[PDB]
RNA sequence: AUUGUUUGAACACCCCCCAAGCACGUGCCAGAAGGGUCGGUAAAACGUGCGGUGUCAGUAUAAAGCGUCUUGACUAGGCAGGCAGCGCGUCUGAGCGUG
RNA sequence: UGCUAGGUGACCCAAUACGGGCAUCGGGCAAAACUCGCGUAGGAUUAGCGAGCUGGGUCGCUUUUUUUUUUCAGCGGCCCAUGGCUUAUCCUUAGCCUGUCUUAACGGUACUAGGCCACGGUGGCACUGAAAAGGGGCCACGGUUCUUAUGAACCCAGCAGUGUUGAAUUUUGGACAAUCGCUUGAACGGCGGAUCCAGAUGCUGCUUACAAA
RNA sequence: UAGUCGCGGCCUGGAACGUAUGCGUGAUAUUAGAGUUGGAGUAAGUCGUAACAGGUUGGGGUAGGGGAACCUGCUCCAGAGUC
RNA sequence: AAAUUAGAGUUUGGUGCUGGCUCAGCUUUCAUGCGCCGAGCGGUGGUUUAUACACAUGCGAGCUUAAGGCCACGAGUGCGUAAUACGCGAGUU
């Protein structure tokens, strides 16, 4: 019709997570296990996981359950659910796999 | 279906035929061909291999063909 | 076989010849028109550019020419100045001629005289042309006189 | 042709969206959440038992593609007014063209 | 050109009587290979195409073979007409189409089987063949081993299987019986990790209490 | 009729061209990254009044001046009040 | 006898817009937890999805009257290629 248009119309089929790449799942290495203070009105110090990942990335990852076992050069496997009360964290740490197994008495 | 292709690749031969070796409760082969191409298929010199040339004399629109020269005992429980 | 203008022929032996074809688009319903150039070879270099030619393919003589000129329908007609001088005198020559001719009778109303006339002449002649291919008829339509 | 009697086992959920609710536990701590978010000492969301709803040898989480999404609109958005008319004109592109 | 049937043999094999191979001829239909008409990812932070970039003549373009008539191309050498394109070139993504999923449809996007192309660790090249190389030939590269160091051997994008990475990837199974292919004139012959049957494993459709005839 | 003859089949020969390859010297592409700066995020470190009748009426524009929010002109828009 | 269009919650003192996020839909994995692994008949499906990474070992093209005659079909992957590709449509020397 008009011509604009009939050129008007393959983009980036965009990953809505870009730290998985597309994967559901990878595991990695945890750099640091450290806990901080989120954004009001929460203020429950939530515990959170920087892991250097499979792809060579890092991002930070949400402890789940009550209390964990990681340390340094500790292995993990990662999901893709994140934390909403801190800003720009989507991970989640499955539980159920390798050094970071379930809680007691669950 | 030359001798170029697989058995179950796209051919220019529109059909091997409807066919079923399967028993089936009584008059136990298939129906046989559909047909007025296979006359034109074996009259151009597309030949046929040994058990279609069976089952065509078999169906009778083709005569038979001798197939034993000579007996030494077949071992049937090669399966 | 295509019918398409030519549009170069600086060329050896050889005429590009542009054709519209009109190709769809399944997505908008639309059907766009695009234009394609193809090489034609001509034998007698009788092509003036705007000529409507008729190319068809034939045995290939080139890389990329691949048609062959059939037959030109309508002439480019081009300039030939020494004509167009001519046609200068010829035509400032009928106008001089015309109004010393006429020249109470203003020429307008000779020359108006004379296409009203001219219009009246026409419009027997093909009122005639009715009469012969239809007969005593109301020009109702030909479609029902075509019984 | 022959004869006897019968419904497992888990997983997730149970504030609203979304079917399903109470007890003690701890009180912005341990925590959960897809979103709104709930906990700031009487928690119908979090620790556990009871009770119930979905699916069932499966069930939830994670992702990925489509739809919902008229959320790139041809069917099918528009453009003072949320975001969207180029500062204006000349303009033989392409396209639309019987006074 | 390649197959199948015929007809021929101053040939070879078989024959208590006659058919096969082998050479040639020709009927049938056939592949192959080329050509052009169109379609086709975005990028102006790619704007001129560093090029014969297109055309005409001349040759070279490795065979005559049934009656009036018959045999491509810049592909290379030479002149020559100076033009040809302008989403032209250049970049990067990407095998392509049907498919499959969804949507009510238009569309939008990972497979099924199968169509075609491309490639065989990398690159160059040739023989033969009508047509060229995934376990055929030669050289150079890059790997893997060994040498008394001088040089040789090999290349799983074939099957199983090993190792890294991965969240994740299967049995070093059986078999030529069925096809289908290759081959052989005995012999239900020989072979085929094609395939057919079994495994592990997602999805599914479909049963499942025992006893007894 | 006995060395002839050989249009035609097989064979030492040179060679344009043709990889990989070397010091020059271009392109596109890659992460390592010296090193600088910006965007964003953040519960309690902090200096003034942009904004709102909103207290100098502000700004699309182009240049100047100030520890900071900013102000200085010139046409416009009124998408600031309001008689 | 032609089988053809599902929303809701979320923003605000409330109302309506404005577009976005999420959940309920279908399909999909030797996905990841937790649980069973009774036995049979089957369909099918894995692009070892990726590495066109490096391959131990074994097997996959041998048949046949030393010599000769026949073994370019099958299997795998998608590096490269945006066009001698692939598809569609006409004609072939």
């Amino acid at each position: 019709a008009t011509v604009g248009q009939l050129l008007g119309g393959a983009k980036t089929r965009k990953c809505r997570i870009r730290q998985l790449d597309g994967s559901p799942f990878k595991k990695g290495i945890c750099l640091r296990v450290y806990t901080t203070s989120p954004k009001k009105p929460n203020s429950a110090n939530r515990k959170l996981a920087k892991v250097q990942l499979s792809n060579g990335l890092k991002a930070l990852a949400y402890i789940p359950g009550e209390g964990h076992n990681l340390q340094e050069h500790s292995m993990v496997l990662v999901s893709g659910n994140g934390v909403r009360d801190l800003p720009g964290v989507k991970l989640r740490i499955v539980r159920g796999r390798y050094d970071c197994a379930g809680v007691k008495d669950r | 279906m030359e001798k170029r292709q697989a058995r179950n690749s796209g051919v220019r031969k529109e059909d091997v035929g409807w066919w079923d070796p399967n028993p089936a409760a009584d008059g136990n082969m298939h129906l046989g061909l559909n047909f007025d191409r296979l006359k034109y298929w074996l009259t151009a010199g597309a030949k046929p291999t040994d058990k279609v040339a069976e089952l065509l004399g078999h169906a009778g629109v083709l005569p038979k063909v001798p197939q034993p020269p000579h007996y030494n005992p077949r071992d049937p429980k090669d399966d | 076989e295509f019918i398409g203008r030519v549009v170069s022929n600086r060329m050896q032996k050889t005429v590009v010849v542009a054709v519209s074809y009109v190709v769809w688009v399944p997505k908008y319903k639309v059907y766009q028109k695009r234009v394609a150039r193809h090489k034609a070879r001509d034998e007698s270099q009788a092509s003036v550019i705007g000529d409507i030619v008729r190319i068809r393919k034939s045995r290939k003589f080139s890389r990329e020419v691949s048609y062959s000129v059939v037959d030109t329908l309508r002439k480019a007609h081009v300039y030939d100045p020494a004509a167009a001088a001519a046609l200068v005198a010829t035509r400032d020559a009928a106008r001089a001629a015309a109004a010393a001719s006429t020249g109470r009778s203003d020429p307008w109303v000779a020359e108006a005289a004379r296409r009203l006339d001219a219009s009246a002449a026409r419009l027997a002649a093909l009122r005639e042309l009715y009469e012969k291919e239809v007969g005593p008829g109301v020009p109702l339509s030909g479609a029902v006189l075509a019984v």
